[PDB]
Parts: structure tokens; C-alpha cells; sequence
DNA sequence: AGTCGTTGCTGATTGGCGTTGCCACCTCCAG
DNA sequence: CTGGAGGTGGCAACGCCAATCAGCAACGACT
């Protein structure tokens, strides 16, 4: 799952239709790469074109269907997303797109048009709206909930896993090991000693001490209990990967149901404390070692190889935004390619190829580079 | 002469939604009948006489008519404000109650005044101290810590009683009157109040406490405790008020009095079979009020529908059952033994007996638990 | 209000008894001030200790109590926070002290000691936690969950007020506008209705045609319509102040049940659009002006005199913070003293009084400046 | 043989954000005062005497302390339950009241009672009658519980040359009322006619807080409030009754004026004119600070002409306590208003409207 | 006519509200 | 020092319900 090419057409402030491909001259080294600009130019638009090519959704907007579309931009009749990404070798296409009624800039919302195709042959994978979702969640191993995670952060996101309830929590954690099964079993369990106990015997008895241990609806229970060796194997890979970003704190999980992680601040003699007192730069730093642990631990079933980071480098200071990069630069030197997205000045000179776009002169909308234009 | 010492009544109490109405209104009728009996020149109530600051209509009614049927024994009656009474509350009928021999004490300086005997005759000094609010005593300043204003508090109270009794001795002078004095406030004979920082008073009515019970040793420092049982940890015990006599302006003797019990309470342990067998022991009583039961299921992993149960087997019964409660707590988690075994490798079979290891049963229902979970595998395949 | 002097001992990073005292002669001027030094230092602290003193919680930790408490440094074995604040001319003191059993870090939590006390008159008001929450909740007209969106904006949190669901907007609009006999209505209305269907278990069918209009539990659908009213009037003095902090966009109440907030782009031919598809730059500037409305809604009756906002400025760029802050300047002139956290290089040499929460290396302590020690 | 009547003293009451506590002292003491200066024989007050069932704790205090400085008068006194006032709440400390030469009556059904005079000779016939519940008991029931009550007096007074007197807490044809007034009998009675009473010697009353002569004859009167419960009813001085009694007939009755501690005022007009009516209190000095509504003629919004009036009135020793408009802000509608709106949505079908509206009002009363 | 483009009609999720229970916090006490 | 009983309130899991999206078949406009 790697970003090959990105077109979009009339998205927020990008009027018009642009292509950004990523094997062109700037982004051959595969290195950092820095999209920056002006507030409300569209940089986290590109990044919301890319969601939404992949999944008909956007972190901001919850859906983009024959009603409330609010991503194509004001004064236009059409607009359109398509992706190009690489999966085990091979390259495909996603597609999305919605037009008004009659091509004026008011009129019904049409039906969106959707398509998934390979570019080694051009066929048609799939053309329907949830077939090309089942199918590209096949594929890559990811749905919306686990690209928003591992390779997508979006601004005040990043905290999201770290601050999630255990149930969805749990659930993420069984869909990406694909240890689904034990959600089926709390269901099962539930169903059977609903059953019995609508009929009203010591069967019944039985069914209920059975669902007390593990059943619950939704397959709540015995999926947050056993989950706990993904926690752990996912806490390991993450303060593996934690001792280079951040050298001061570790990360374990916690004596308790609810599925959590705490930190052993090494400076104060392994003090362990709950990560709800750590500070913003350090959770952010949590946050993004967490997410790298996520790509991680698939890594022997699917591999996924790029990163966007949209904010929340802000938050660390000079003296430790520095090493933070450097860190990052170490990871970029191996197959993974991330982008940062910032506006502090210090990322201006580290990072030497920029995505830059610009506002033109208070008219409301946006262009970047015209070498992208189509 | 004759005092009676008693603390704690908590009018207006609501206990698991249920009203004391009743026997707090005949407690006051015994104790009427009591001090008429015993020919009593003075009653003290020493504090938490409303369960909350604004009592009910009924607790008011309650009081109103104690302090109005008072009037036929003629007896004095002091009654003290303590930590649960509001200081407005109780200070809202000093005045009409001036006129019908009967003095309240909430706030802090009112001086120490004479008991007269039942003849009008000076009998003894009372030195009233209600429960000292900390915000009556002390002025707050910036600077301290949460141990330094606790100590600053304490040092406070101590010179409150010393000056207190220094003034009640001066009001007393030449004549054999024994020094009464009163207060609401833990001793242990830290935030408590040491009892050797009493003064030598020849005797201390105190209060917060709600079981009678000597401090230090000195019996001239009781707590006289609450008349009537308010929870269910003190139900089988018996209550007591204390009938304090004085010779010659020295401390004689105390005698405790039992207060009858009038709604009778229990509590019981043990599994569902103890419980059955103890509720055996109501099987035909005529009960008068029904009594209030607590109920502890000792925890053995039956995990049903408990409050069906109890109320099934208490429907027949006399009974009324108001709490039922059992010890359930435990953490269910796993424990990885080392990181090399990860979800995929271990079999849901193997997950399934890790969680069983974690609850203490036994082969009786273990058997029977694994067939019903392959059950389950079998009819997903 | 307005803040006098917060008193700290012993608080996250910030081990030792620390003393900052304002009108003296640094802050004599109610000017802009900052509080400035690495990640991680304790800047946030000093804010968790003035929201401690008060209302007995941190915006990170939902309560400290007996039972637990992560606010108090590590091998220490007592914290207290103390704040002198000024309501109506007149001024008080709030404090709240904890101490570990046998002074030994290894003990078990007693339970808090608090008090509420007039500066000058030394008495005592209020000695218990619940006691001394509603004191200062009456008398400073604005409780936790007031103070945390008109007051104090924390890290991460300035778009709550969007972002929180109509039925917690309503409730606070209803807090500070003191109309709860709508929700009694309702409420009373539901339950009415539940009374009379148990009894059927022709007034039943109006009873439930009332509540389907007006009636709900907790009194959700009467409130929500109420406080429309609330929410226009709301929204003009957000207007007031957004013009000046962002001119581009204006505010403007959306129309549906759901009481919600549109805005309107005047750039794109006054073209109206939702509140989610704004920028995070626009978005926070967007929440900043609402709660500065939000506390002039009251002013008549309580006005607040101070604000202090938490890093929001690390997602604007060079410009529109230039603007943010000549806002901020002018408001400044109306006598609301301002306190930022922040590490943008730019605002940090603009605003000349700092507070340097200077870092100690290796121990994971920090120290302010020798002048506020004690 | 003298008698004060007053009523609707409203002990307790809330006005705004502010208390009555020291209105109610002052008149409390003048009134002890004029009591003892007239040497009367007996205080009455005919209803509301608390302002809601659950009284504050000052409130108490204020009625304790003035019936404990009635001892030093020597005056008998009678307290009868108001609309407002509650039962379990008067009727509570009546076994203590009885101690203090003082009778308080609550529940109906109470036998009439002989007033003694100041030597502890018999003075009237007292029947004390309350504001009387519907459920203890529409028009007709009210008349002939009256008469049944005056007969049973009448049996009492035999051939004795003593006055008759009688008591109520009810609304009548002809009289004005107020803003502060609760309405009673919403669904039942609108009005009692005055020519029903029973040919009692005197009746007092109260529930209105106007002093009115209703009827068209003398022996029937309104005392109304001795304290301004509303604003408009600021101008006008309150008044307590003495009534006079000889040769077991009506001798004269005499208005009272209860000297005002509190000023109150009114404004109107628009903000021009307003700018110009604050000036009457400019370096006035006024000890007390005056309480103030004002009746703002503007479109203007409320939360933003609020901030010029309390910047005007700073230099000024006054204190605004309302302002109203005469866009709009949910502190200004009504509640009936405001449910109206939401039926302007709905269907406008008056069929299902009136009962809707009815419902409504009836919810929103039993809140009240 | 054809072809495409736009509009009107069923089923499967999904969020919202209410119900019941369980657990945690505060306060006044007792071992 | 600690526990512990007794309100009081908040959160969470489950049940039922109404709104909405996606799929399908039937008319209007442009060549
Ligand atoms: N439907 C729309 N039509 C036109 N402009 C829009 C629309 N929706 C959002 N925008 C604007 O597009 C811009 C997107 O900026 P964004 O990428 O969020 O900025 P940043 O990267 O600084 O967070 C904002 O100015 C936003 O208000
Ligand atoms: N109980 C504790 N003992 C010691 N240090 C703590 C404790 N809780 C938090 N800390 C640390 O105190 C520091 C507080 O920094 P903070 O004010 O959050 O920084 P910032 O202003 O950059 O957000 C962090 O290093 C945090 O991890
Ligand atoms: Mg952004
Ligand atoms: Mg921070
Ligand atoms: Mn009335
Ligand atoms: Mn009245």
C-alpha cells in the first residue's frame, strides 16, 4: 500500500484538476516531503482526496453520497478523486466521482460513480459503492478505521487510538490480526442464553454462568480478554520503536480489563504512570509510536509502506522536534515514505521538497505548483 | 441532682427510603415517661438532632411536640447543635423556645448559664459548647499547609474549652455547683481532639459518636451514643442513655438505661442455604412492625437473579427485605507468560482454559462448562 | 474574575513550593504574558493548578481524590494548590491539599483538605468538597464546566463547543442563561405521559402527542428548542468578535432541530456552508471568537476579566497569527488580562512578559525563575 | 375593643436577585410599635404569610422574633394559611404558637373562637376561616360553609353584645389585581360574589395586595401587603386597618401608612429619556440604594443595552434590578409564548390546540 | 430510436433515546 | 490509618425505533 500517483478535480479550495505522481523527479529519493502553505489552502485537502479516493469518505465530512456533499467546491458542477497504489508488487486504481445535475452549480446531487481497476490490464475490479469497499478492504487489509490510524493522522487525531474506548479499541486490534473469531463466540453465547431464558432449568443455569465469563453482545467481552497478547505483542513493537523517538519513557500494558497502556518513565527511577498525565509533545510522540507499532505488526501478512503525518508537530519544541525528525529520517531511510504537514519554521529548511500551496489574493480560492496542473 | 445524656437522634432520617418516624416519636415518649419517672431536673442533646439542615415537616413536628409535652414534667432541656444540624436551623426557634424552658446552643461564645433544679433552686453550671464549626473559631490565612491549618484548628478549640471553663469557674465562685460541660467532637483518649486537653470539668456530656462507650477511663468523659439503632452495623446492639446524678457539687454516679427496642432489625450471611435457614426462624411470628433485613450472599459464583430469589423466599415471610448485596469483585485478564505466543498460535480451546484457570471452580461444573463451549464451535461448523 | 495569585507545591514537574503572585510589578500592566520552555516542562501544570484550586479537576484527569491521584510528583509525599482570585471588586481564596499517610511517598492517599476563604476579612466560607464547589459556582457564576469553554482553553480541546452534541450545547447555554424551567417542563411533560400509559397498562393519546412535541427525559427536545434564541444571540457577539480576529467568515445559526452554527464565506459571494468543512487554523480561530462571546454573554451579571488558551496557535501561520494576536492586543485594552502556552518563535518575541519554566536535565524536574520561589 | 388587620406579608419572598429580610423587620418593629401605642386587643393576618411551603431560614427567624416581642405587647394574635402559604408548614408549630397567645389556623373546619380583650373579658366572636382548599370541601359550597360557620358563631355569641368577625382568603368581584397576585380556582371558580358574606359584624381579607373596599359596604375590606410585592404597585402606600368595635356594632376604621424604607422606581421611554430620568438620584445620597425597573423603548439588543445602563447607573447610588424591552433574548418571552411557537410549527388545528394549551399550562402550574 | 441522463420505489445498517444495572465519590463515622 | 456503611450520581450495555444509504426499475432531453 504505497501512493503511487494522486488526481483530484474541484476539492475545497483546489478548483480545477490537478495530478501529483510520486516516481516524478521531486520525490525519487522517496524522502520527506513537506506540504506546506498558508492557512486554508488546501494541504489537508490533498490528504482528504486521498482518503476519500480510497474509501467515499473523509475524516473531516463522516460520508459524500447523493445527499449532504459538502467536499466539491462552491461555483462547480463536478469533482473527482482517483488514486493509484501498489499492493504486493502489483498497482491499481481507485476512482470516485459525482457531477450536479444538468453540469450546472445547482441542481440534484447524481449518484456518485466509483471503479477499482488494475493497471496491469486495465480490467474493471469492481463498480458498486459497497462491492469496491468490501473488495479494496480485501486487498489492502485495511478499512477507513485502521487507514485512519496506521497510515493517516489527521490534525488532533493522532491522540485518537491512545484516547479510544476499550471496545473500539478491541475491535480495531481483532479485525488487523484477523482474530476475528472470538467476537463470533460472545455473540453465540449471548444468542443461545437469550434464547433459553426467553423460554421461561439447569441448562439455563449453565448458559448464564457461561455468558457471565465471556459472552456479551457484540462479542464485547471475551474480544477485550483476549486481545491482551496483541496489546502486549503491539506495546513491545511500539517501545521498540518508542526508545529512539522519545528516550525518556517505555510503554506497558496495565493490570486491568479495559485494554491500556502505561509508561515507565525511566528518569524517575521506572516510575510507572497512567499515560492521562502525559504532556501534549509526549503524546503526540506516544501517538505516533503506537501507530507505527500498528504498521508493524501486519507486516508479515500485509505490508504498508507510507505515512502521512497532517499536524501536531507544533507541540514539541526545537530541542526535541529535531531528534524527533531525525528518527523519522531513520525510518524513511528503510522502504517506508512518510510526508509531514507544518507550518513551523524550523521543518522549512530540514525537509528540501515541498508540496507548496498558495491562496490567490483573497479571491477564496487555492493552486499549488503548475507543474501538477493537468 | 438528675441529667439525662443523650446524642445522635437524627430526626427527619431516611434510611433506604424508609421513615423513623414512628419510633422516633415513641423513644420521645419513653424518655418522658422516663424523666417523669426519675424525677429529672435537666436533659441534654448533645448535637445531631436533624439528620440534615433542613429537616422535614414531620421531623419538625416531632420536635415541636417533645418540646411542647415537656412542659407538663417542667424539667429544664439544653440542646446543642452538632455536625449534622444546621446552626440557622436550630437558631431559628432559640427565642420561642427561651420561653418554654428550653435553651439551644449553635454558635460559638454564648457564655455558660445555671441549670436551676425542678424547685427553681441554682443546681449546677452548665458551660454549653456546641459543635465549633471551623469557620466560627478561626480565621484562614494564606501560607499553610493541610496539616498546619488542622493543628491551628485544634490549638484553637483547646483554647475555646480552657477560656470556656475559666469563665464558667468564675461565674460559679463559692457555690457547690458541679461544672457540666458539653461538646460534639471525636476523642480518642492526626484530627482528632485528645481527651487530656479537656479541662478538669466534673463532667463531659460528649457526642458524634453514636456507641456508649467511656474515654481514657475517666467516667466523667462519656459518650452516651444515638438512642435508636441507624444502620444496620449497630442492629443488634443495645442502646442506652445515660442518668447522671450530682452530690454536694461532685460527680456521684452514671447509670445506663436501656431504650426498648421498636423496630426490630437483623442481618445475615452466608450462601442462599444459610439464608433459608435463617429466615426458617420467621416462619410464624406475629411481627409488629415487619423486621428489616440485610442481606450478605457469600460469593460462590452462583451469579443468578438474586433479587428474584430473595424475594420469592421472603413473600410468605413477615419480612421486608431492604438491601441485598454480594462480594463479586475480580479482574479478568490474560497474562502472557512470554512474548513468543501470540493470538493466531494459541487455539480458542486453549484461550478458553486460560480464562477457566482464572476462576476458582471446580471439575463439578468444569466438565459440563467445556462441553457447552465446544457446543457452540460445533454449531458454528 | 480575575487572578490574583496561584500558589503551587509539588504539582507533575514541578516539584518544590512555588509562589506566583500577579500585580507586581512584571504584571502591573494586565498585559500580554506567556509561559515558555521545552516540552514537557510544567507549563501546562501551572494552568492544571489554578483549575485545581477551584473546581477539584484538571482538564487531563477527570478527578483526584483518596482513591486516586496522578497529579502529585513522584517520591513526594504531599501537594497542594492554592489560588487567590477577584470577583466583583471583592477578593477570595481557594485552596486544596493532599497528603500521604505517614509522610512516606509509599502511602495511602488521605482525603483532600479544601477551604474557601474572603482575602481580607480572613473568614472562612466553605470547608467540604461539595460545599465549596457550589459556593464558588454561585459566586463566580460559572462552575467546571463553564470555566473549561469561557475561561480556559485547553490543549487540544478549543473546538469542544462545536464539536460537543446539541444536547451538552443546550445545557450549557441553559447554565448560562439560567432558563432550566424549559427542561423541568419537559421533563415533567415525559414523565406525565409514562404515569398515564402505565395507567392505561383519551388522555393517553395527548399525553404522548405532547411529549412527541415538547417532551423528552432530562428534557432534551424542549431545551434544544428553546435555546435557539440563546444560540442567535450567541451567535451575533461572535460575529462582533470574529470580524476583527478573522474577517473573512461570519457566523450564522444553522436551521434544524439540531442547534448548530453555519458560516458564511463572504470571499465566495457570501456563500454559506457547514461548520465541519472549515480549516483547523479557521477552526480554532472560529471556536476562540465563539467563547470569547460566550463569556460576553454574562457579562451583565458576572463578567470575566481574564482568559488563557492552550498551544491553539501552532496551527496558524505567520499572517494570521500576526492578526490573531493584534486582535488579542486590542482586546487586551478592554482590561481582560491574556495567558498563552505556546513555542511559536514569532509571538514568544512579540510578547515581552514571560514566565520560563525552566527544565532540569536527567531528573525530569523543572524550576520557574528564583523570584517566584518560596 | 381595636383590631389591626393586615395580610400578604409574603415573609420570605425573593425579589430578583434581592431579599426583603430588612423591609419586613422595619415593619415588623413599627407595626409592635403601633400595636403597642393603640393598645389594641388583637393582630390579625388573613393569609399568605410566607412567600412559598418551604420558607428560608431568615424568613423564620423574622416571624419567631416578632411573636416573641408580641409577649412584651400583651396582644393577642391569629395566622391564618394563604394560597401560598402551606399546611405542615403553619400548622406545624401551632401547639407551641398556643403557649404565646397566638392561634393559628390552617385546615378548615376550625370552631369559632372567643377574642378576649386586653382585662381577659370576652371580646368578639374570631371565626377563623382560611384560605379554603377545594378538596376540603364550588360558589354555593363556599357560601353555605360560610353561613353554617357564622350560624355556629352565632349559637356560640348567644344574647352577648359582641361582634361577630370573619375571615377569608379569596378573590371577589370588583377588585384590582397585580402581577404578584396568584391566581386560585383556575379551573373552577372565577369569582365569589361580595354579596354572599354572611352578615358577620367585620370581614377581613387579604389575597389582593390592593386595600379596597369591596362591595360598597364598609364591613367588608381588603388590607392588601404592607411591603411593594411588584413593581407596579411601587407609588402607592400600603395601608393596615384598625378597626373599632362597641356595643357589639362597628364603630369606625382607620387607614394606616406604613412608612417606606425601600424606594422603589420605575422607568420608561427611550434611552434619551431614560439618560435624563436617572438624573433625579444624580449626588443624591440615597443611604438606601433604590431599586429600579426600566421600561427601555428599543429594538436594540437586551444583552447590549444592559452593558450602557449599568455603565450610566455606576456613577449613580442606584442599583437596577430589571430591564425590558418595551432581536428578542428567552430571558424576555413567556413560557406560554414560547410553547406557542412550537405549536405555530405543528398543525394549527384548535380542535387538538386548546386541549395542547391547556395540558401545557396545567404542567407548567403543577412546576409551580 | 437510441442512448444517455435524471427521477421515483424497497431492504440493510446505524445512530439516538430510554432502561436497568453497576461502580465510583463524598460524608460520617467505628475497628 | 483504615475501613465501611449509606446516599447520590455517572457510565455502560442492551432493547427498540426512526432516518438514511445503496440497489433497482421507470420517464425526459439531446443527438
Ligand atoms: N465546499 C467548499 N467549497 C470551497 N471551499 C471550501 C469548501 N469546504 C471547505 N473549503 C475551504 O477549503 C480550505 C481547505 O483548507 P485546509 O486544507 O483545511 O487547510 P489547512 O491545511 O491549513 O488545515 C478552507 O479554506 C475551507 O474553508
Ligand atoms: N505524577 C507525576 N509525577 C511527575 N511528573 C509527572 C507526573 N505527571 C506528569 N508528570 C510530568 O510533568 C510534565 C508536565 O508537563 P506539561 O505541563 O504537560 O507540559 P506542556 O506545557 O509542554 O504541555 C510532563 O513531563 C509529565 O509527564
Ligand atoms: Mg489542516
Ligand atoms: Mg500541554
Ligand atoms: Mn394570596
Ligand atoms: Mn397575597
Amino acid at each position: 500500500m504505497k501512493i503511487l500517483s494522486l488526481r483530484l478535480k474541484n476539492l475545497n479550495s483546489l478548483k480545477g484538476e490537478w495530478k501529483i505522481d510520486f516516481t516524478r523527479e521531486p520525490f525519487a529519493s522517496n524522502g520527506l516531503f513537506a506540504i506546506t502553505g498558508p492557512t486554508g489552502a488546501g494541504k489537508t485537502t490533498l490528504l482528504d482526496a486521498i482518503c476519500l479516493a480510497l474509501y467515499h469518505e473523509t475524516p473531516r465530512l463522516s460520508n459524500v453520497s447523493q445527499s449532504q456533499n459538502d467536499l466539491m467546491t462552491r461555483d462547480t458542477a463536478e469533482c473527482l478523486a482517483e488514486v493509484e497504489f501498489e499492493v504486493k508488487g502489483e498497482a491499481y486504481r481507485a476512482f470516485w466521482s459525482q457531477n450536479r445535475a444538468r453540469n450546472q452549480p445547482d441542481g440534484n446531487l447524481q449518484v456518485p460513480r466509483v471503479e477499482l481497476a488494475r493497471c496491469a490490464d486495465g480490467k474493471i475490479l469492481a463498480d458498486k459503492v459497497k462491492d469496491k469497499l468490501e473488495l479494496t478492504a480485501t486487498l489492502t487489509g485495511l478499512d477507513y478505521g485502521r487507514f485512519t490510524r496506521s497510515m493517516l493522522l489527521s490534525q488532533g487525531q493522532f491522540a485518537a487510538f491512545l484516547n479510544a474506548k476499550p471496545k473500539e479499541r478491541a475491535e480495531l486490534l481483532e479485525e488487523l490480526t484477523g482474530t476475528e473469531i472470538y467476537g463470533q463466540i460472545s455473540a453465540m453465547v449471548f444468542e443461545q442464553h437469550k434464547s433459553a431464558r426467553t423460554e421461561l432449568t439447569q441448562q439455563v443455569e449453565d448458559w448464564g454462568y457461561l455468558n457471565s465469563l465471556i459472552g456479551s453482545k457484540e462479542g464485547d467481552k471475551f474480544r477485550k480478554f483476549a486481545q491482551g497478547l496483541t496489546l502486549d505483542n503491539l506495546v513491545h513493537l511500539a517501545n521498540q520503536q518508542l526508545t529512539r523517538l522519545h528516550g525518556r519513557y517505555l510503554l506497558q500494558r496495565k493490570a486491568s480489563e479495559a485494554l491500556e497502556v502505561e509508561v515507565v518513565d525511566t528518569w524517575q527511577a521506572d516510575a510507572v504512570r497512567d499515560t492521562r498525565t502525559l504532556s501534549g509533545g509526549e503524546s503526540f510522540l506516544v501517538s505516533l509510536a503506537l501507530a507505527l507499532a500498528l504498521s508493524d505488526l501486519v507486516s508479515h501478512k500485509t505490508r504498508i509502506d507510507s505515512l502521512f503525518l497532517d499536524e501536531g508537530f507544533g507541540t514539541l519544541d526545537s530541542e526535541t522536534l529535531d531528534t524527533a525528525l531525525d528518527a523519522l529520517d531513520a525510518l524513511n531511510a528503510s522502504g517506508k515514505t512518510i510526508g509531514v504537514i507544518s507550518h513551523v519554521e524550523a521543518m522549512k529548511e530540514r525537509i528540501p521538497v515541498q508540496i507548496k500551496v498558495k491562496k490567490i489574493n483573497g479571491l477564496g480560492y487555492s493552486k499549488l505548483e503548475s507543474t501538477f496542473a493537468v | 441532682m438528675r441529667i439525662l445524656h443523650t446524642s445522635d437522634w437524627h430526626l427527619g432520617q431516611n434510611f433506604y427510603s424508609k421513615s423513623r418516624e414512628a419510633e422516633h416519636q415513641a423513644f420521645l415518649d419513653w424518655l418522658l415517661e422516663t424523666a417523669q419517672t426519675h424525677q429529672v431536673d435537666a436533659i441534654i442533646v448533645a448535637g445531631d438532632v436533624f439528620d440534615t439542615g433542613s429537616p422535614p415537616s414531620y421531623a419538625r413536628t416531632l420536635y415541636n411536640r417533645f418540646v411542647v409535652n415537656l412542659q407538663q414534667t417542667g424539667c429544664h432541656l439544653v440542646v446543642l447543635a452538632g455536625n449534622q444540624d444546621s446552626v440557622a436551623t436550630l437558631n431559628e426557634s432559640r427565642d420561642i423556645m427561651a420561653f418554654l424552658n428550653t435553651t439551644v446552643v449553635a454558635s460559638a461564645g454564648h457564655a455558660p448559664q445555671i441549670l436551676p433544679r425542678r424547685d427553681g433552686t441554682p443546681g449546677a453550671v452548665l458551660c454549653p459548647i456546641p459543635f465549633l464549626r471551623p469557620r466560627d473559631i478561626i480565621t484562614s490565612q494564606a501560607g499553610l499547609n493541610g496539616i498546619e491549618k488542622q493543628q491551628h484548628l485544634l490549638a484553637a478549640i483547646t483554647d475555646y474549652y480552657q477560656q470556656h471553663y475559666a469563665d464558667a469557674c468564675k461565674l460559679r465562685g463559692d457555690q457547690p455547683l458541679p461544672i457540666i460541660a458539653t461538646g460534639h467532637l471525636t476523642t480518642v483518649g492526626l484530627d482528632a481532639f485528645p481527651a487530656q486537653n479537656f479541662p478538669p470539668a466534673d463532667y463531659i456530656a460528649l457526642g458524634h459518636i453514636h456507641r456508649a462507650q467511656i474515654i481514657g477511663g475517666m467516667e466523667h468523659v462519656r459518650y452516651c451514643g444515638s438512642p435508636i439503632p441507624l444502620s444496620f452495623d449497630e442492629c443488634g446492639k443495645s442502646k442506652y442513655v445515660h442518668l447522671v446524678t450530682f452530690s454536694n457539687g461532685k460527680l456521684e454516679s452514671v447509670e445506663n438505661l436501656n431504650v426498648p427496642v421498636t423496630q426490630p432489625m437483623a442481618v445475615l450471611k452466608g450462601d442462599l442455604a444459610s439464608i433459608t435457614a435463617q429466615l426458617e426462624q420467621w416462619r410464624d411470628v406475629s411481627q409488629e412492625p415487619p423486621v428489616w433485613l440485610d442481606i450478605e450472599i457469600t460469593t460462590d459464583e452462583y451469579l443468578h437473579d438474586i433479587q428474584r430469589k430473595i424475594q420469592a423466599l421472603t413473600e410468605s415471610l413477615p419480612v421486608e427485605v431492604l438491601l441485598v448485596r454480594r462480594s463479586r469483585e475480580q479482574r479478568e485478564r490474560v497474562l502472557a507468560s512470554q512474548q513468543r505466543e501470540t493470538l493466531s498460535e494459541l487455539s480458542v480451546e486453549e484461550v478458553f482454559n486460560r480464562r477457566l484457570a482464572l476462576e476458582e471452580l471446580d471439575e463439578s461444573q468444569q466438565q459440563r462448562l467445556q462441553h457447552l463451549f465446544t457446543t457452540t464451535l460445533h454449531t458454528l461448523a
